[PDB]
């Protein structure tokens, strides 16, 4: 059977800890989260060894009761606990804080609605009235979806992709109707399948991408008035495009990732030609993330249960037929601490090279390569 | 499907 050989390759992954990790944190949660992303303060602690960071998770349960989820670590400067738990209704798709706001956290739901939480007008534990209560529903989709992205330049707008082969924007500081109620903005409809992620430009405000499951990116301008049509149509992949990121340190180059196995290379200046494919076996890529702290450094998850760390500037160099035999240079580390597929991961902005990632078997890593692998 | 690289374990290097 798998598990036999996951539980045994568990053990072997557990034993070498030592030897590949700085940092190794397993917990476990309640419940799997589909979601993970670290809140950008830290509180350091005074006299203590530790500072505490935070992490946006969500639950998925299907007979209980659901909720978004605020959990505290302790980091260097080792207990990971929930702080705060906040009623949601159906599982928490995935759930990102307002970039000009971090007490502003949006959701995606196994439903239409995407809704608007300020944590901090909710209490720390929940009520028992089993009450979803966002502070907004944002309208627009008729369909549940998982993509979600926030524009850094552009206080209060929003980006949602769904199943129902659309792009909402909406501007949440817009006058809510009815019911805490904002109508989308515009509604982008140049996919004809499913759209799987939608990303903004980290420096041109009007400037977003999105990659659906007709194996296409689409690069799109807001300052266009025809929302059917996207500026770009980029062939990117030979199946479905599950996600892409814009690089933080670069303005021309993102990646995508494809359940083609591939991770992609692009630059915005010469979008005909794919600038670098990263392949992996048998690993349907859903998630794709760039370092915080170092340009050429990029991380992806798929369905393998691994978390492979990528680095651009080994591409193309020379080798040692031993180094060879664990596959291209540019494959700077293997994460294969879990045992289920990883839902998601998030780089923590304040620590280099600390990641938090989870899993559908509901465990959560906190992990830091050894200092060596990249040195 | 490696579990690790070979070539990450602190004593290969």
């Amino acid at each position: 059977v798998e598990e036999r050989v996951i539980n045994e390759e568990y053990k072997i992954w557990k034993k070498n800890t030592p030897f590949l990790y700085d940092l190794v944190m397993t917990h476990a949660l309640e419940w799997p989260s589909l979601t993970a992303q670290w809140l950008p303060d830290v509180t350091k602690q005074d006299g203590k060894d530790y500072s505490v960071h935070r992490l946006i998770l969500g639950t998925h349960t299907s007979d209980e009761q659901n909720h978004l989820l605020i959990a505290s670590v302790q980091l260097p400067s080792g207990k990971i606990e929930i702080e705060i738990k906040i009623n949601h209704e159906g599982e928490v798709n995935r759930a990102r804080y307002m970039p000009q706001n971090a007490c502003v956290i949006a959701t995606k739901t196994p439903s239409s609605d995407v809704l608007v939480f300020d944590y901090t007008k909710h209490p720390s534990k929940p009520e028992p009235s089993g009450e979803c209560q966002p502070d907004l529903r944002l309208r627009g989709h008729q369909k549940e979806g998982y993509g979600l992205s926030w524009n850094p330049n552009l206080n209060g707008y929003l980006l949602s992709a769904s199943d129902d082969h659309t792009i909402c924007l909406w501007d949440i500081n817009a006058t809510p109707k009815e019911h805490r109620v904002i109508d989308a903005k515009n509604i982008f409809t140049g996919h004809t399948a499913v759209v799987e992620d939608v990303a903004w430009h980290l420096l041109h405000e009007s400037l977003f991408g999105s990659v659906a499951d007709d194996q296409k990116l689409m690069i799109w301008d807001t300052r266009n008035n025809n929302t059917s049509k996207p500026s770009h149509t980029v062939d990117a992949h030979t199946a479905e495009v599950n996600c892409l990121s814009f690089n933080p340190y670069s303005e021309f180059i993102l990646a995508t990732g494809s359940a083609d196995k591939t991770v992609a290379l692009w630059d915005l200046r010469n979008l005909k030609l794919k600038l670098h494919s990263f392949e992996s076996h048998k690993d349907e890529i859903f998630q794709v993330q760039w370092s915080p702290h170092n340009e050429t450094i990029l991380a992806s998850s798929g369905t393998d249960r691994r978390l492979h760390v990528w680095d651009l500037s080994k591409i193309g160099e020379e080798q040692s037929t031993e180094d060879a035999e664990d596959g291209p240079p540019e494959l700077l580390f293997i994460h294969g601490g879990h045992t289920a597929k990883i839902s998601d991961f998030s780089w923590n902005p304040n620590e280099p090279w600390i990641i938090c990632s989870v899993s559908e078997d509901n465990i959560m890593q906190v992990w830091q390569m050894a200092e060596n692998v990249y040195n | 499907n490696p579990i690790f690289l070979n070539r990450t374990l602190s004593y290969m290097k």
